[PDB]
């Protein structure tokens, strides 16, 4: 009985193939043959952020551009101004071993998660004027990997339970379960529409979700190894993707397969973090080998190399408005990034 | 995308012979190094072999070593395992399982429940008629 | 304008001083990693050193020995892969590996998960600590003879005592060369990668044993000892 | 040891004695400005011989000179004004003046001075490269650059010393130098015993809080020696105050001298345990390899300890002149010389971290064309 | 065996995924090519600010 | 002892030693050696 399901679906996997096949007109590096190239870019740090004890696993940036929120495994979260340097605030987390941290677009609320399979939320706007454990997420068996904010009643949730969740802040019960993945999810990005988001997980694959019906649209197996970082173009048609086997993949949702694919001889290294800016033309990707790589988002060229760190760089993040990019290592050390005329 | 499918198996007389194939694609096969997993009935999966990027270093199980020999060709992208000198103790589901990550020299959830890069396996039976 | 940035300055400078007085706390304990499978007595070693010694995710233990304060986590409820979540504990002081040498069945298994824990890349600069559990039940079967170990390992046959194997005051030597030939088995992988990066202390552990903590304490001290040596240049 | 200042002054109290003792009551034929003879008072035709005066210095009163005075008072004498013959020349046993020790002061100078001077550059070139890069901000290196900031001052203290009394008015400036030299040299003695002090506690005792004895042992090795020397200054000052104080003046040596010796001793025996620690560590982590890695490590921790100090630690004050005090003399005026050059070689420039940080350094600026 | 359930729900997604539309990829480019073009000027990234205007002095 | 300190000494007593020389030297020298 197994064996006529197993081959009825492999029957349907040739013609997904065939249809991505033919839409199959030229790779989007022949088209782009005739633009400008966008040339060295040259960044130098223009703020230091220390302080924290141990290795600085993720961070988010703010609405407003102006205060980011940084998470280390020494279970300390720190929101840094990025103007003047000085700390707002400081939660002493319940758990040390956080991997993820999250910023509320409001800027009221902060959470945060990892090893500890509880998403910690933190409310910064309170009537007392002091931080304090607002809820804590309960259900998932597996660490916590990533979360992110659509609005101060709702958080999306992913973990390493090969599952996704929308969880509902006042009710503080899973809405959706979003199931389909195979491997541990990584990370996910929200889309500028807050309508739909993907989420990469650690089996060379992605997946487009939905949440509001919560069930998979799209799917994209052109990676080789374990998907480790994923975000969104700005202009909510395309998303980039970083894996283990040191190159970069951007996928748009309407082709549904690859554009091109970023790689190099020398990078030997997976990457850890990766981002856009504001135009999208540059995609920032964090990797392995103690700097970040500038890449060109349609010529596929190495664009700069924003190089300072003496460990891996586990997250990268970029303002609202592209003013300023600030990287987070795990030396303990935040660098922020930023042209000259 | 990533996908191993492995031949070779049936009903064998014990002390045959046997030599398993696997093609795989979708990946730079030179770059990745590759294990062998059985799944004894009624029992969890266990290591049985591994050889590196390029052949230079080979590793066995004590409970196989010598009997068998494991070697592969990146010209062909295939994998070969020979099985030699069988007992009846030695019937499962062979598995080729891969690593997660390239141009590494640890590899740590081959003998995972659940894996994203083993290939379906096929059948191996050792029983005397 | 430097009204109110007066404010923030003050708050920035409490908060820096509170960073500098839990940096005090935080480098003052030492984080070790427990792993083992299911059928090693983790269990009943946190439950010795959390008495004598005083969906939920990982746990967490504390003991303190010789006024020295020390974390240790375990797996918990997470999932069998732990390739992904293991790298961020490559900063702890030392990984606490227990293993069961009285089944001659899963020994494999451990093995091999020593392997790619001794050459992972990001576990490659700490130490790990080997704690052979149940050797009373090792001691046990051996004595019987029903279950043999060169079915499992026929390099046992030619293997012979080591010179420097100090026994206990009265047992079985058949014991002795059991439990000496997984400890050499053991030592021979982790010798077989590392230039002097990380170290393995072997040490035989029982499910009554008290001595756990004191030989954790030792084993503690000297990858302090050795770290800084090598931070000197000296080793 | 009498200098010309007192000759002087002894010169003088003769000078009085004979013109008290000149008024007593043949020709007395009494003599005077000699600063030898102011005996005779009279029997002419006849003299006594006054066995070479102890009242002067440098001369060998074992001996006699003889003279003459006659009926009519005069002397023996062909030039007319050359009076009071005498037969000095047989008691003085002492001329021909050397030149060996000033060619030994010469040499041993010269080495010492190059010394001190490839010393303080090496180490200058050292304390800037630690302080240039941030991530070398650690305590040992912050110790590390207090022995280098005190071996530096210790060589430039040498370098003033040798300008300020040995070159071609008051004490005050020549006091001052030989004050700030001593004070440099027994800040850079306790500093080398602090290394191992530090190293010691940080192996066996400290096991924590370690950035909580910086302060401590800056303090030790600072403050210990100000008020050594001040000590030493106060007693020199109100026992004897007696010309500069290039020269000893009895037991007030021991102030300093003896503190400082002791130092030796204690971090001797911390490099005893340390070494001992590192083989035994050598042994249990387990071949004819380990004796070189022992070797290894027990040449290099040397000269950051009191080691080498041991050869002539216990020799007391000798003669100018002697095999002893000559290759005491060159073998310290060497080594401690050259052991800031050697010091700074082995843990700045052979450093990994130093030599990772300035590749990483050199590749960024190669990066940036 | 329970994983005749898998396999249906994994043929079911891979129905659900076949009925989709898709576009071709000479659209895909261009949409990506005009959307980078339009916001070059307004990217601070790809095109400098100057120092007054930069809030990161 | 130091090395550093008894050569200061030494070379303190070399000088003195050798100006009260050249001081008792001429003296002598003009009083008695001139007639020989
Ligand atoms: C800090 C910025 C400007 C990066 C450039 C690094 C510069 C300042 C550093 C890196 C390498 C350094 C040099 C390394 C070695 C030597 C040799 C010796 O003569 C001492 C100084 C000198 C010449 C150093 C001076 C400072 C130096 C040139
Ligand atoms: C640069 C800093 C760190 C140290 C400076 C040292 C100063 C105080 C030293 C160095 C060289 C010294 C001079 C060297 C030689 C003589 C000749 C002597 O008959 C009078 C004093 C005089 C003129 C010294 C005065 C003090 C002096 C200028
Ligand atoms: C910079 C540190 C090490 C020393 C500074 C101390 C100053 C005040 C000292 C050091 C060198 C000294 C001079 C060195 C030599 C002489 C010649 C001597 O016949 C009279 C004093 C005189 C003129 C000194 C005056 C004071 C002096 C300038
Ligand atoms: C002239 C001398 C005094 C200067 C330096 C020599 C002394 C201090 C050094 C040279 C060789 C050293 C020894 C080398 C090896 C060992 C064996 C070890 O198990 C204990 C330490 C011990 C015994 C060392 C003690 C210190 C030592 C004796
Ligand atoms: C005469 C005795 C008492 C003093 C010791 C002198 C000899 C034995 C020592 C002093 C200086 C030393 C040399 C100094 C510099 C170096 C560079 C280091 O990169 C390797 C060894 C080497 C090439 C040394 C060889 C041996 C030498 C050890
Ligand atoms: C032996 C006693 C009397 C004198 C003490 C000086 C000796 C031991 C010191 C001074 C110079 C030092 C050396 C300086 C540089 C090097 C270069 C290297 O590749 C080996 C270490 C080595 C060789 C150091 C070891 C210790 C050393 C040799
Ligand atoms: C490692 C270098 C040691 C030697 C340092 C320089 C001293 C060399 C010469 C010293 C002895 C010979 C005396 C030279 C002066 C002379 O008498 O002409
Ligand atoms: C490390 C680079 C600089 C090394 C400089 C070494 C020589 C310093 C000056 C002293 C020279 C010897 C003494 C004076 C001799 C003379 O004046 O003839
Ligand atoms: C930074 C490198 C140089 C450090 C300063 C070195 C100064 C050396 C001074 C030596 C003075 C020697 C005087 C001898 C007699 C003379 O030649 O006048
Ligand atoms: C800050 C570093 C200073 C380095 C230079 C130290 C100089 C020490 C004293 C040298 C005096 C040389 C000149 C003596 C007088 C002369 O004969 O003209
Ligand atoms: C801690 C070191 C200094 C403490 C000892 C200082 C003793 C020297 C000063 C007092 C004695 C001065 C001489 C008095 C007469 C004599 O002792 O004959
Ligand atoms: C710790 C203070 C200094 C050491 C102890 C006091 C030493 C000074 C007092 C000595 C005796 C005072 C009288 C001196 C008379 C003289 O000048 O001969
Ligand atoms: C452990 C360090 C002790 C330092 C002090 C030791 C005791 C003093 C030694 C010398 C005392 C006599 C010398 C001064 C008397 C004098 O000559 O006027
Ligand atoms: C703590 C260890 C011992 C510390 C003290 C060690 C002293 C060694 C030197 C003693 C004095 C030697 C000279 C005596 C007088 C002489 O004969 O000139
Ligand atoms: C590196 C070894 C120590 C330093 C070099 C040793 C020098 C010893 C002294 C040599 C000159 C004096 C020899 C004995 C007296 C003489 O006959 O002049
Ligand atoms: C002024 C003394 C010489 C300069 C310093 C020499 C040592 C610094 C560089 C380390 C070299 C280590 C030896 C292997 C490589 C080489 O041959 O350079
Ligand atoms: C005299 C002052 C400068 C001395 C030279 C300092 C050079 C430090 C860095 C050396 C080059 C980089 C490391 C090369 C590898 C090695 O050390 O073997």
């Amino acid at each position: 009985e197994l064996d006529q399901l197993r081959q009825e679906a492999e029957q349907l996997k040739n013609q997904i193939r065939d249809a991505r096949k033919a839409c199959a007109d030229a790779t989007l590096s022949q088209i782009t043959n005739n633009i400008d190239p966008v040339g060295r870019i040259q960044m130098r740090t223009r703020r230091t952020l220390r302080g924290h004890l141990a290795k600085i696993y993720a961070m988010h940036w703010g609405t407003d551009s102006r205060l980011l929120v940084s998470a280390s495994q020494d279970g300390k979260l720190i929101i840094w101004d990025s103007y003047t340097t000085n700390k707002v605030h400081a939660i002493p987390l319940r758990s040390s071993w956080v991997m993820t941290c999250a910023y509320a677009p409001s800027g009221n609320y902060v959470a945060c998660g990892g090893l500890d399979n509880i998403c910690s939320i933190y409310n910064l706007k309170t009537r007392e004027g002091n931080v304090r454990v607002s809820r804590e997420l309960a259900g998932h068996t597996g660490y916590l990997s990533c979360c992110r904010f659509l609005d101060d009643n709702q958080i999306v949730t992913s973990s390493g339970d090969t599952t996704c969740a929308l969880w509902d802040i006042e009710t503080g019960q899973q809405t959706t379960t979003f199931t389909g993945h195979t491997g541990d999810v990584m990370s996910l990005s929200l889309a500028p529409d807050t309508r739909l988001f993907v989420s990469g997980a650690c089996d060379a694959s992605a997946k487009l979700w939905d949440v509001r019906e919560g069930m998979c649209r799209q799917t994209f197996t052109g990676h080789e190894s374990d998907i480790n970082a994923i975000c969104f173009f700005p202009n909510g048609n395309a998303f980039a993707t970083g894996s283990d086997d040191a190159t970069c993949r951007l996928f748009d949702l309407r082709a549904d397969q690859e554009l091109m694919t970023y790689s190099h001889d020398n990078i030997i290294c997976g990457i850890t973090s990766v981002s856009f800016s504001k135009s999208g033309r540059l995609l920032l990707a964090g990797y392995d080998d103690f700097n970040c790589n500038v890449w060109d988002a349609l010529k596929a060229d190495r664009a700069g190399v924003l190089a300072g760190h003496d460990n891996r760089v586990s997250c990268l993040g970029v303002t609202d408005d592209g003013m300023a990019v600030a990287t987070g290592s795990w030396d303990s050390f935040l660098k922020i990034w930023n042209g000259s005329s | 995308q990533v996908q191993l499918q492995e031949s070779g198996g049936g009903l064998v007389q014990p002390g045959g012979s046997l030599r398993l194939s696997c093609a795989a694609s979708g990946f730079t096969f030179s770059n990745y190094k590759m294990n062998w997993v059985r799944q004894a009935p009624g029992k969890g999966l266990e290591w049985v072999s591994d050889i590196s990027q390029s052949g230079a270093s080979i590793s066995y199980t004590g409970s196989v070593k010598g009997r068998f020999t494991i070697s592969r060709d990146n010209a062909k992208n295939t994998l070969y395992l020979q099985m030699n000198s069988l007992k009846p103790e030695d019937t499962a589901v062979y598995y080729c399982a891969r690593c997660p990550a390239p141009f590494t020299r640890d590899c740590f959830d081959v003998t995972s429940t659940t894996y994203a890069y083993r290939g379906q396996g096929t059948q191996v039976t050792v029983s005397s008629h | 304008l430097s009204a109110e940035d007066k404010a923030a300055v003050e708050r920035s400078k409490m908060i820096e001083k509170q960073l500098q007085k839990d940096k005090q706390v935080y480098r003052a304990t030492h984080r070790l990693l427990l792993l083992g499978a299911d059928n090693s007595g983790k269990s009943t070693i946190v439950k010795q050193m959390r008495i004598y010694h005083v969906t939920s995710g990982i746990f967490e233990t504390k003991f303190q020995v010789d006024k020295v304060n020390f974390h240790m986590f375990d797996v918990g409820a997470q999932r069998d892969e732990r390739r992904k979540w293991i790298q961020c504990f490559n900063d702890v002081t030392a990984i606490i590996f227990v293993v069961d040498s009285s089944d001659y069945n899963r020994l494999q298994e451990a093995l091999n998960d020593f392997k790619s824990i001794w050459n992972n890349r990001w576990l490659r600069t700490i130490s790990v600590i080997l704690f052979l559990n149940k050797q009373d039940l090792l001691a046990e079967k051996v004595l019987a003879g029903k279950s043999k170990i060169e079915d499992y390992f026929p390099e046992f046959a030619r293997y012979t005592t080591p010179e420097d194997a100090t026994p206990e005051p009265g047992e079985d030597p058949r014991v002795t060369r059991a439990k000496y030939f997984i400890r050499d088995e053991f030592l021979r992988i982790s010798t077989a990668s590392g230039d002097g990066r990380h170290y393995c202390y072997p040490h035989f552990t029982c499910s009554v044993d008290t001595e756990n903590a004191r030989r954790i304490f030792n084993d503690c001290r000297d990858i302090i000892q050795r770290m800084h040596l090598r931070q000197y240049e000296l080793l | 040891v009498m200098t010309k200042e007192e000759q002087i002054f002894l010169l003088h109290r003769a000078q009085a004695q004979c013109e008290k003792r000149l008024k007593e009551v043949g020709r007395p034929c009494l003599p005077e400005w000699d600063h030898i003879l102011c005996w005779p008072l009279g029997a002419p035709g006849e003299v006594v011989a006054v066995p070479c005066p102890d009242y002067i210095y440098d001369f060998n009163h074992k001996g006699h000179a003889y003279r003459r005075c006659d009926r009519n008072g005069s002397w023996e004498l062909v030039p007319g004004h050359n009076r009071t013959w005498a037969n000095y020349s047989e008691c003085v046993k002492f001329l021909t003046n050397e030149t060996r020790e000033r060619e030994v002061f010469d040499r041993l100078a010269m080495i010492y001075t190059v010394g001190y001077s490839v010393s303080l550059a090496s180490l200058t070139v050292a304390v800037l490269i630690l302080a240039y890069f941030r991530r070398l901000h650690c305590t040992r290196n912050y110790i590390h650059m207090h022995l280098f900031l005190s071996f530096m001052l210790r060589a430039v203290s040498i370098f003033v010393k040798d300008a300020v009394l040995y070159s071609g008015a008051g004490y005050a400036g020549c006091r001052v130098a030989v004050t700030f030299f001593l004070y440099f040299l027994a800040t850079n003695y306790y500093w080398i015993l602090v290394e191992g002090l530090y190293l010691h506690s940080l192996i066996f005792m400290a096991f924590f809080s370690e950035k909580k004895y910086l302060w401590g042992f800056t303090v030790f090795g600072w403050g210990l020696p100000a008020v050594f020397v001040a000590v030493w200054v106060s007693v020199r000052a109100t026992l004897a105050n007696t010309g500069c104080w290039d020269l000893s003046s009895g037991n007030k040596k021991w102030i300093i001298q003896v503190p400082i010796l002791a130092s030796i001793v204690l971090n001797f025996i911390l490099f005893i345990n340390i070494v001992r620690v590192l083989a035994t560590k050598l042994r249990e982590t387990n071949t004819r390899q380990q004796y070189r890695k022992l070797l290894k490590s027990t040449l290099v921790l040397m000269p950051l300890f009191g080691v080498h100090y041991i050869v002539f630690m216990a020799t007391p004050y000798t003669e100018v002149s002697g095999t002893l005090w000559q290759v005491q003399m060159h073998y310290e005026m060497l080594f401690n010389s050259f052991q800031g050059f050697f010091v700074a070689i082995i843990y700045c420039f052979c450093n990994g971290e130093v030599q990772a940080e300035i590749k990483k350094s050199w590749s960024r600026w190669t990066l940036a064309l | 065996t329970a994983s005749i359930a898998q396999a249906r729900k994994l043929v079911e997604q891979l129905k659900m995924e076949a009925n989709i539309d898709r576009i071709k990829v000479s659209k895909a480019a261009a949409d990506l090519m005009a959307y980078c073009e339009a916001h070059a000027k307004e990217d601070p990234l790809l095109t400098p600010v100057p120092a007054s205007e930069n809030p990161f002095r | 002892a130091v090395s550093e300190h008894q050569l200061l000494h030494d070379k303190g007593k070399s000088i003195q030693d050798l100006r009260r020389r050249f001081f008792l030297h001429h003296l002598i020298a003009e009083i008695h050696t001139a007639e020989i």
